[PDB]
Parts: C-alpha cells; structure tokens; sequence
C-alpha cells in the first residue's frame, strides 16, 4: 500500500510532468519496444516505426489513464476498474510485462526530471506503478 | 542442455512411456484453464467458457498434440534446442505473435501433468532435469524473437 | 480473488491432504532445492541433503501455515500476519521465490492426489497459493 | 553478449562519461531504498533506516564503487563475462549467499541512474544496449550457482 509519504510524492512528480506526461507515455513505449521486443507481440496491429502516430496516440492514452490514478490515489481500483476489465477480457496480456513498461516509464521520467527523481522519489513511484499494475491485473482469473 | 549423461536418461525414459495424445491435450487444456488470457490465440476453437468445455473441445486436443510432437522431437536434439526450434521460433513470432512467457507456463503446466501421470515415478531429481528441458525449449522457442 | 468455487476447491484438495501435509511440505522443498538451486541462498544453515531433519521440520511449519490459511480463506490477511511480518522485516526473501515453492507445491499435490487434482481444481490452488504469495509479501514496502 | 559492434561502441561511449565512484554509491544505495528487502546483506554496514542514512553512509559508498568498479572491468571483457566474472560468481553464491535475482535489480536500479544522469543522452536505443549488458553481467553472476 502506498504511504502518505508516497502520495505526495507521487502527486509531486507526476504534478511535474504536467503537459508533457503524452509525449512520456509515448517515449516510454519505444523504449521498452526496443529493450524488451517480446512486448511487441501485442501490438502486431502498429506502425511501431519511429516517430509513429500510434505509438504517439497511444502514449497518450497510457499517460492519460496514470493522471487519472494520480487524481484518484485513495480509490485506484475504482478509477481503474474499467481498464482492469478491458486488460483482463480482450487485451489478456500476460502480468510479466506490466514491470517491463513499469521500468521503461522509470527510465523516462529519471530522463526529464533530474531534480525530483530522488531516491525517496524513486521508491514512491516503483511502489506506484507497481500499484496500478496489480489493479489491471486484478481480473485476470 | 546441460543435461548431465544421468539426467539425460532420466527424461528418455520417462518420456518412452508418454502417451504424447493425452498428455499433449492435457498440457495445453491446463494452459487454458488455469491462466484463461492464455485462451486469446484460440478464439477459433470454440467454446473454452468452462474447464469442462476446454478439456472436451477436440480442436484443443488436437493442437495439445501437436505441440507435444514438436516437443518431442526435440528431445532427440537436446543438444542444439536452438537449431531445432529456429524455424518454429521465426513462425511464433512473425505469424502467430505469441509472447514467449507462455512458453514458461506450458513448460511448467507440462511439469505438472507429467507429475500427476507418473506420480511416485516423478522424483525430484526426475522434476529437476525435466523443469532444465522446459526451460531449455522455452529458450530456444524464444531465441529467433525480435 | 478467490471465488466461492475456489475456496471449496481448495478446502476440499487440502482436506485430502490430511495427516501428510508435513510430509508435502517436506517434498516440496525438496523439489524446489533440486529444481531452483537459487533458492537454497536463504538456507544456508540448514542440511539439505535428503530426509535432513531440518528441512522435514521447516516442511511441516509451512504445510502447517498453508492449513491455517485455508482455515481462514475468508481472511489470510489476518491470519498470517505474523508471517507477512516475519517475512518483510526478518527473512527478506526476494519475492520471484515464492511462485518457485508455489509450484513445487502444485507438483507435489498432483503426484500423490491424482483423483482430485482435476484441471478445476490445479486452477484454484494455484490462484490460491497466488493469494497467499501477496500476503506474505504485501508488507516488504 | 548479443551486442551489434554499433551497440558496443555505444556503450562504450557513454561509459567513457560515468564517475564509477560517484554512480557506484548511487546504484547501491538506491537499491536498499527501493527494494528494502536487498538491506538483508548489509547489517554490519549501520543506519539504513532512512534514504539519508542510505545514500550517505560511507560503508554504502564504499561498496558501491567496490561493485562498480568490477562491473567496469566486465565492460572490457564483454566477450568473456562469464570468465571474467567466475570467481565473483563463486563468491556471492559460496560465501556470500546472495540470490542472483539481486543481481538483475542492481541492473534495473543501475539503468535508471545511468538515465538520471544523462538525461536526453540515454536514448532508447542506448537503453536498449544497456538493458542486454546488464542481463550478461547478472547472468554471469548466477552461472556458478549450484
Ligand atoms: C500500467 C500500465 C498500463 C496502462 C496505464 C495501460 C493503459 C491502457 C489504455 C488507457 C489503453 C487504451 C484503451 C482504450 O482504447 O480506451 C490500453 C490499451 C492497450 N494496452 Fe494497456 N496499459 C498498461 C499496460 C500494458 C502493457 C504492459 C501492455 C503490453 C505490453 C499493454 C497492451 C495494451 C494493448 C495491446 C492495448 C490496445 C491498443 C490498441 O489496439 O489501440 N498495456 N492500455
Ligand atoms: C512447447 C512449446 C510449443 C511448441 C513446440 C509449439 C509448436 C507449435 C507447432 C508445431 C505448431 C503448428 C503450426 C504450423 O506448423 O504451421 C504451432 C502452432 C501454434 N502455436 Fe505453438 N507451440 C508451443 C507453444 C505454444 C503456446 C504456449 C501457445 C499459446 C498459448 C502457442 C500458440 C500457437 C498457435 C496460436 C498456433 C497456430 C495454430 C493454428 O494454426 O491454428 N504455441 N505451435
Ligand atoms: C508458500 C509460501 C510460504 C509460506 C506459507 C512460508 C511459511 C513459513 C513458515 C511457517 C516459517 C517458519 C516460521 C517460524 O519459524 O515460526 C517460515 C520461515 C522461513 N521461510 Fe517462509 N514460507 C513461504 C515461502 C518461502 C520461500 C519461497 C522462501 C525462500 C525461498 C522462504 C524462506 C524462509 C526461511 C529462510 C525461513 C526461516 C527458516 C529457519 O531459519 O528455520 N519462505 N516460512
Ligand atoms: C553488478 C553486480 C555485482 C558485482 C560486480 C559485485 C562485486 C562485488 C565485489 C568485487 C565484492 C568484494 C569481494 C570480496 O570481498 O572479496 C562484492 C562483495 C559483496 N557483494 Fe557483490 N557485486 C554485485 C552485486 C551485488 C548485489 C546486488 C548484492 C546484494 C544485493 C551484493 C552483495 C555483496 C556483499 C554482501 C558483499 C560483501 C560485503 C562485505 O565485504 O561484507 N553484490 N561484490
């Protein structure tokens, strides 16, 4: 469970990343095409050249669903509830890759925000993601 | 695999009373039942809504068998998993998009089914070159992936 | 989450279990020494040579916890709170390990209750030694 | 390791730029910070109870840089890091007992430091051979368990 500690730490880098969390999602998911390729299985269906308007809209709704957790940090699993549907019933994609995308989203954010990215920053944020993958999986059987 | 001469035998002769029809519908039924998203290649093969329905379904057996074919040709090249499984490892990938993690669960759903088949027979010494054989194969599934 | 279903499935397999859950304590670890030698990094003062008193002992403490839990299906959280404590601040276990003994476990059952290890019931137990995985793991952070 | 001369010279480059001293202490002690759990290792090393404590404590430091700089030397033995690696591998399993899992956590913790560090400059390809020399190095820190 995440702390009061983590909340505001939380709130506090993602209240950073502001109006660039789009173009974070998106680089996020070319990272982890590139570092992890078996994440690519998923999206047979994509342009995942570089530079790609799927991958870019997609980053978006990725980025979009996190702000939304960030708002609803006491009530995930309600806010999410429907992307734990989705994820569980038609997308089924298998656990194990939720910490690949997890850590690529880490690695991002480590890359824009030198001065928030603390190590305290760090443990919140692991904690958060790993969070948010629980409730998205939660379904699953 | 680095199968060491004594674990070698221990898998051929288990593997030699394998009925590889059942055993092969059995995995792969498990697979369907026990992680359902795992049911997302198989929409084609009908009715997989209950235990009961995925252990029937023919089109599940069917394929159970095959890929237990497969795998078990390529205990006669336990020495070069890799080369064996080259060209069903470009097919995985390219044509039929399946994340090589479900190659780890059949392997450890196979570990299962063999262990309630041979039950005392399936020692822990017998499970531990069987689980290095799962994981090899897993291995050399996954190898041509990019 | 542990369906209705599933708690009976599991009650039912484990009352089978019976006066030999130590003895499947035992085997499991044995299975998983010999399977996962990773796993003895957490064992260094024991014996674990085959039929070792010290592993017998700690194989029955386990099946004893796993009966504890199944006694409360209703609510592990509790009932193993000692344990996700012990665990979190003592023992420290990486927790990549627990899905190791939890299939060992699984091997182990299906070798000695053929009969009731239907494809139903493998389902069950394995969500249900998911569950009891989180809580033993649900205070490390 | 799977590297393209392309990603190894890549590496290479970036390397060129890393204060070993400096990161060492920052890759270990964010690793007892984010994953408290690894702290089970250090109990003679003091105060760990806050990131303060952690990421100041010289013992920490020390380490870290002990830790790196052997990582160093396998950046120049890419080709042979199981060899390179042997007695260490020996040592965290024999005598240290360290579960290898450990080792792909520093990986992970060591990247996000790297990515810290050099902001836009870690590009996803560079990551990308970063994450394959990171696994090789955990890999041939596990290869002499048994
Ligand atoms: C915590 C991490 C994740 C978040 C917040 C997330 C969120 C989302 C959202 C918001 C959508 C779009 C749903 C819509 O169309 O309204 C989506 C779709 C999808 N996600 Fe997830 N997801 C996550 C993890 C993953 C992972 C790890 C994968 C696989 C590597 C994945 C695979 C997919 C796929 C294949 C789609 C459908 C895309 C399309 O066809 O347009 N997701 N996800
Ligand atoms: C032991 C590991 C496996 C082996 C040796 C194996 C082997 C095979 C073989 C020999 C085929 C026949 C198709 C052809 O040759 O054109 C096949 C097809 C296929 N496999 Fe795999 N397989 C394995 C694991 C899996 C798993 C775990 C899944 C998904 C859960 C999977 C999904 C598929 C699908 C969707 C097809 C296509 C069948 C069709 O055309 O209807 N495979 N596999
Ligand atoms: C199925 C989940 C598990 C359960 C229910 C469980 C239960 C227990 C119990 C009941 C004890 C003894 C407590 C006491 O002495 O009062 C214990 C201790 C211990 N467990 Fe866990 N355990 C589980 C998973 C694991 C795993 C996966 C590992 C490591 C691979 C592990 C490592 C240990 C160790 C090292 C000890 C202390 C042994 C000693 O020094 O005697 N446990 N556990
Ligand atoms: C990149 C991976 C790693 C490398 C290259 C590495 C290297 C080293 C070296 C050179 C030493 C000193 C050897 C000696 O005392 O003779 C050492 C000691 C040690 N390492 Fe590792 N290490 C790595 C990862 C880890 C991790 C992740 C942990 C624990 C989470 C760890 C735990 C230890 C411990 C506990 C010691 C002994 C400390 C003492 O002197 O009391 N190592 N390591």
């Amino acid at each position: 469970m995440l702390s009061p500690a983590d909340k505001t730490n939380v709130k506090a880098a993602w209240g950073k990343v502001g109006a660039h969390a789009g173009e974070y999602g998106a680089e996020a998911l070319e990272r982890m095409f590139l570092s992890f390729p078996t994440t690519k299985t998923y999206f047979p269906h994509f342009d995942l050249s570089h530079g790609s308007a799927q991958v870019k809209g997609h980053g978006k709704k990725v980025a979009d669903a996190l702000t939304n957790a960030v708002a609803h940090v006491d009530d995930m699993p309600n806010a999410l509830s429907a992307l734990s549907d989705l994820h569980a019933h038609k997308a089924r994609v298998d656990p194990v890759n939720f910490k690949l995308l997890s850590h690529c989203l880490l690695v991002t954010l480590a890359a824009h925000l030198p001065a928030e990215f603390t190590p305290a920053v760090h443990a919140s944020l692991d904690k958060f993601l790993a969070s948010v993958s629980t409730v998205l999986t939660s379904k699953y059987r | 695999v680095h199968l060491t001469p004594e674990e070698k035998s221990a898998v051929t002769a288990l593997w030699g009373k394998v009925n590889v029809d059942e055993v092969g519908g059995e995995a792969l039924g498990r697979l369907l039942v026990v992680y359902p998203w795992t049911q997302r290649f198989f929409e084609s093969f009908g009715d997989l809504s209950t235990p009961d329905a995925v252990m029937g379904n023919p089109k599940v057996k069917a394929h159970g068998k095959k890929v237990l074919g497969a795998f078990s040709d390529g205990l006669a090249h336990l020495d070069n998993l890799k080369g064996t499984f080259a060209t069903l490892s470009e097919l995985h990938c390219d044509k039929l998009h399946v994340d090589p993690e479900n190659f780890r669960l059949l392997g450890n759903v196979l570990v299962c089914v063999l262990a309630h088949h041979f039950g005392k027979e399936f020692t822990p010494p017998v499970q531990a070159a069987y689980q290095k054989v799962v994981a090899g194969v897993a291995n050399a599934l996954a190898h041509k992936y990019h």
